[PDB]
C-alpha cells in the first residue's frame, strides 16, 4: 500500500472526523485522488472523486480535498452509519498503475452500554439421525463487542466441543456472534440440561435446553 | 464546391487542445436527411466520427405530431473519451447539426481537429450529400491568443483583464451515478424538480475559441466548466438565433404540440413548439426523463428546454455560445 | 440501471490458472471508453488493483503481477476477463470488476460502479456440499407471541455459502452469521428468522441454502416439532 492510510479513526455522532491519505509526488502529487467507504463484508463504494467532487447520493458531511502529496476526507456531521472502512486510491506514475491507502477503520462510539440478546436452539429430529448433534447459541445486539461464552449443564460447565466465531458488527451498528457446539448424539441425552451463559461487561445472561420434549 | 476555416494561431503554448472549426450550409428539403451520407480525407477516426449512426425519434409535424423510431447519419451524438483517444492517436472528429422547419434543412458542420496537425494538415476536402466542403487551414498571427474581432486574446492567471469568447458543446451520454447532470441543474437553479421525472445522465464537453483544452460541465471547481453552465442553460435555445442570413425572424409560432418517444410510447413523452418559415434553432435534442438518452429530432419545432417544470422535456445536443474569461493583448 | 457482475469458480487448487469473468450490463461496452478493471482484496485486509484493459486492447497490468495476470476482451459479448495463472494459497481473495474511469485527461482516477465481488478460495482439498438442518421453535424463545426459528448449514468448504428465506419474498427480521473455521478445516453458519407466534398454524417457513462450489441447492423447511 503506497498511499499511507492512518489504520484508525474514531469518533461519536456530531463530530468533523477527519481521514488521510499520505503518498508522494508519483501518486497524489499529480493524480486526483478517489475516496471509498466500505461497509462491514460489503462491496467497496465510491465516495469522493476528482479530490471534492460528490457522487450522487451523497452527503455533503462527506467533503474532500487535497493539496501538495496528501489528501483528506472530511466527514463533517459525523452519523451512526458512517462505522465503515475508508479507503484513498490514486494514480501512481513511476508505478503505473492504481494504489489504495492503508484503509482506515472508523468507530462511531458514545453508543450506550447494551445487554445481549441471547438465543439457543437444540438438536433438530433430522440431525439426530445423522449419527451427529449440534446446539447453537446466538448473541446478538450488544455494544461493545467482547463476549465470554459459557457452557453448562446441571449447573456444572464443560469447555471444548465449542467453536466460537469472532463477533461481527452488522448493518445496524450493533454486534453479534455464534457459539456452535457438536456432539455424539449419545452425549446429547446423556445429560439432563443443557445451558448457554453470555459474560458481557461483567454480567451474564443465561438460557437452557432439554432433550425431553417432543423428538 | 464551399469552404470550412480552421483558425490555428501561431503556436499553442502547452496544454493537449484541440482546434474546432464550423460553418453552415444552404438548405436541403425536410425528407431528404436520410440521404446524407459524408466522406472524408480528414475525419481520420477508427470509425466513429463519420459513421454516427444513432437511434432517434424523428418527430414529423403536420396539419399533428407523429413519432417514428428512425435511424439517423452524422449527427453530433458523442461517446465518452472521443476527443480524447481521438487526441492520442492524431486523428480527427467530425459532425453536423441540423435546424429544419416543415419544409427544408439549414446543416451546421464542425470538424474537431488535435493541435498537432496545424502543420500536416494544412488543406483538406470533405463532402457531405450535394456539398463539397474544402476544410481550409488557416494561421493567424497570433502567438497563442484566439482571434476576436481583430485581436488576439489569451487567457488565463492575471487590473484584470476580460472578454467574452466563443465555445462549442456537445452532449456526451454516459450512465452512472457521477453523471447525474440534472442533480446539479436542480442545486444550481431552484427549479422544483425530483429524480424520477428526471433521469438522463450524461454531461456535456466544450472547446472555446476554436483552440483549447477540452472542458467537461458540469464541474463545481471548473470556473470556465460553470461559466459554460450558466451559458447553456440560460438559452439552451442556442445563444446564435441568427443563422447564414436569418436576421429578420419570421418565426411563424405555430405553438405546443405533443409526441412520444420513442414511436412506441404508451403516451406522450415530448412537448414542444412547433413553428414554420425560416429554421433558425436546432432541432436535435435529448429527451430528459428516459434513462438511456433517446435522442429526438423535431423539424419545424422548438421542443420544450424550459425547465421550470420538469418533466415532458429535452436538452440540446449541440450549443454554440459565449462566455467570460481572463486575458491580455498586444 | 448499470451493473457489473462476477462469475467464476469459487474453489481454484495451487499452481493452476485462475479465471473469472465480469458481464456489463445497462451500459453497452463499446459505449464505454471507459478502463475496465479487475480489484481483489484479502480476507481482513485490504485493497489491490490488479489490472485494466481498455475497449481497443489496452493491457495496464500492475508491475507486481503483469508476470502473471492476462485480461481477455470480448466487445462482442459484453465481458471482460481475468486470468490469473500460478496461483498458490497468496491470492485466496474476494476478486470485483470495475468500471474505472478518468474523468478529464489523465488515466484511471476512480471506479464507478462496482460488482459485488466473487469469493476466490484457494487450497488444495476439494469441495463439500453442505447439509441443512431445521432448527425449531419450541416453547422456549418466546417473548410477547414472538420468537425465533433457525436453519444450520453445517460442513462444506471452502466459502461461501448462502441462506435466504421464502425464495426472497421474506427480507425483514433475518439474520445470519459468519461461517467458523474448525479445527476439521471445514465451515458451518446458521440463519434465523425472527417471527410472532401467530403464523405457526397458518404460513410457513423454508430456508433455502446455495452452495456455487459444490452445485448444492437445498430448500429446508422448518417447522415447530
Amino acid at each position: 500500500s503506497v498511499l499511507t492510510q492512518p489504520p484508525s479513526a474514531s469518533g461519536t455522532p456530531g463530530q468533523r472526523v477527519t481521514i488521510y491519505c499520505s503518498g508522494s509526488t508519483s501518486n497524489i502529487g499529480g493524480n486526483t485522488v478517489s475516496w471509498y467507504q466500505q461497509l462491514p463484508s460489503m462491496a467497496p463504494k465510491l465516495l469522493i472523486y476528482s479530490n471534492d467532487q460528490r457522487p450522487s447520493g451523497v452527503p455533503d458531511r462527506f467533503s474532500g480535498s487535497k493539496s501538495g502529496t496528501s489528501a483528506s476526507l472530511a466527514i463533517s456531521g459525523l452519523q451512526s452509519e458512517d462505522e465503515a472502512d475508508y479507503y484513498c486510491a490514486a494514480w501512481d506514475e513511476n508505478l503505473n498503475g492504481v494504489v489504495f491507502g492503508g484503509g482506515t477503520k472508523l468507530t462511531v462510539l458514545g453508543q450506550p452500554k447494551a445487554a445481549p440478546s441471547v438465543t439457543l436452539f437444540p438438536p433438530s429430529s433430522e440431525e439426530l439421525q445423522a449419527n451427529k448433534a449440534t446446539l447453537v447459541c446466538l448473541i446478538s445486539d450488544f455494544y461493545p463487542g467482547a463476549v465470554t461464552v459459557a457452557w453448562k449443564a446441571d449447573s456444572s460447565p464443560v469447555k471444548a466441543g465449542v467453536e466460537t466465531t469472532t463477533p461481527s458488527k452488522q448493518s445496524n451498528n450493533k454486534y453479534a456472534a455464534s457459539s456452535y457446539l457438536s456432539l455424539t448424539p449419545e452425549q446429547w441425552k446423556s445429560h439432563k440440561s443443557y445451558s448457554c451463559q453470555v459474560t458481557h461487561e461483567g454480567s451474564t445472561v443465561e438460557k437452557t435446553v432439554v432433550p425431553t420434549e417432543c423428538s | 464546391v464551399y469552404d470550412m476555416k480552421i483558425e490555428c494561431p501561431h503556436t499553442v503554448s502547452f496544454g493537449e487542445n484541440s482546434v474546432i472549426g464550423y460553418v453552415e450550409l444552404p438548405p436541403m428539403p425536410l425528407a431528404d436527411t436520410a440521404q446524407m451520407v459524408p466522406e472524408s480525407s480528414c475525419s481520420m477516426d477508427n470509425h466513429q466520427s463519420i459513421n454516427t449512426i444513432t437511434k432517434y425519434t424523428q418527430v414529423i409535424w403536420r396539419g399533428e405530431t407523429v413519432s417514428t423510431e428512425v435511424d439517423l447519419k452524422g449527427t453530433c451524438v458523442l461517446k465518452h473519451k472521443m476527443v480524447e483517444e481521438s487526441y492520442r492517436s492524431r486523428k480527427s472528429i467530425t459532425c453536423y447539426d441540423l435546424s429544419c422547419n416543415s419544409t427544408f434543412c439549414k446543416p451546421t458542420l464542425y470538424m474537431i481537429v488535435p493541435i498537432h496537425a496545424c502543420n500536416m494538415m494544412k488543406s483538406c476536402l470533405i463532402a457531405l450529400g450535394p456539398y463539397r466542403v474544402q476544410v481550409v487551414y488557416e494561421r493567424t498571427y497570433c502567438m497563442t491568443g484566439v482571434l476576436i474581432e481583430g485581436k488576439c486574446f489569451v487567457p488565463d492567471q492575471s487590473i484584470f483583464d476580460i472578454a467574452s469568447v466563443h465555445v462549442v458543446c456537445f452532449f456526451v451520454a454516459v450512465k452512472g451515478n457521477t453523471y447525474k447532470l440534472f442533480e446539479q441543474v436542480k442545486k444550481s437553479f431552484e427549479s422544483t424538480c425530483n429524480d424520477t421525472e428526471n433521469k438522463v445522465q450524461g454531461y456535456y464537453i466544450c472547446i472555446v475559441g476554436g483552440n483549447s483544452a477540452p472542458i467537461y460541465v458540469p464541474t463545481l471547481d471548473d470556473f470556465r466548466s460553470m461559466e459554460a453552465f450558466t451559458g447553456i442553460f440560460k438559452s439552451p435555445h442556442g445563444e446564435d438565433h441568427d443563422l447564414a442570413g436569418e436576421e429578420i425572424a419570421s418565426y411563424s409560432i405555430v405553438g405546443p404540440a405533443n409526441a412520444k418517444v420513442p414511436h412506441s410510447a404508451s403516451s406522450d413523452t415530448l412537448s414542444l413548439i412547433a413553428y414554420s418559415g425560416i429554421p433558425s434553432y436546432s432541432s436535435l435534442s435529448i429527451l430528459t426523463s428516459s434513462t438511456d438518452a433517446k435522442h429526438v429530432f423535431s423539424p419545424g419545432l422548438f421542443p420544450k428546454l424550459n425547465h421550470t417544470n420538469c418533466d415532458k422535456s429535452a436538452i440540446p445536443l449541440t450549443w454554440t455560445g459565449m462566455i467570460d474569461l481572463p486575458g491580455y493583448y498586444e | 440501471q448499470v451493473q457489473l457482475l462476477e462469475s467464476g469458480p469459487g474453489l481454484v487448487k495451487p499452481s493452476q490458472t485462475l479465471s473469472l469473468t465480469c458481464t456489463v450490463s445497462g451500459d453497452s461496452i463499446s459505449s464505454g471508453g471507459f478502463y475496465w478493471s479487475w480489484i481483489r482484496q484479502h480476507p481482513g485486509k485490504g485493497l489491490e488493483w490488479i489490472g485494466y484493459i481498455s475497449y481497443s486492447g489496452s493491457t495496464y497490468y500492475n508491475p507486481s503481477l503483469k508476470s502473471r495476470v492476462t485480461i481477455s476482451v470480448d466487445t462482442s459479448k459484453n465481458q471482460f476477463s481475468l486470468k490469473l495463472s500460478s496461483v498458490t494459497a497468496a491470492d485466496t481473495a474476494v476478486y470485483y470488476c470495475a468500471r474505472g474511469d478518468s474523468s478529464g485527461y489523465n488515466p484511471l482516477n476512480w471506479f464507478d460502479p462496482w460488482g459485488q465481488g466473487t469469493l476466490v478460495t484457494v487450497s488444495s482439498a476439494s469441495t463439500k456440499g453442505p447439509s441443512v438442518f431445521p432448527l425449531a421453535p419450541s416453547s422456549k424463545s418466546t417473548s410477547g407471541g414472538t420468537a425465533a426459528l433457525g436453519c444450520l448449514v453445517k460442513d462444506y468448504f471452502p466459502e461461501p455459502v448462502t441462506v435466504s428465506w421464502n425464495s426472497g419474498a421474506l427480507t425483514s427480521g433475518v439474520h445470519t452469521f459468519p461461517a467458523v473455521l474448525q479445527s476439521s478445516g471445514l465451515y458451518s453458519l446458521s440463519s434465523v428468522v425472527t417471527v410472532p407466534s401467530s403464523s405457526l398454524g397458518t404460513q410457513t417457513y423454508i430456508c433455502n441454502v446455495n452452495h456455487k462450489p459444490s452445485n448444492t441447492k437445498v430448500d429446508k423447511k422448518v417447522e415447530p416439532k
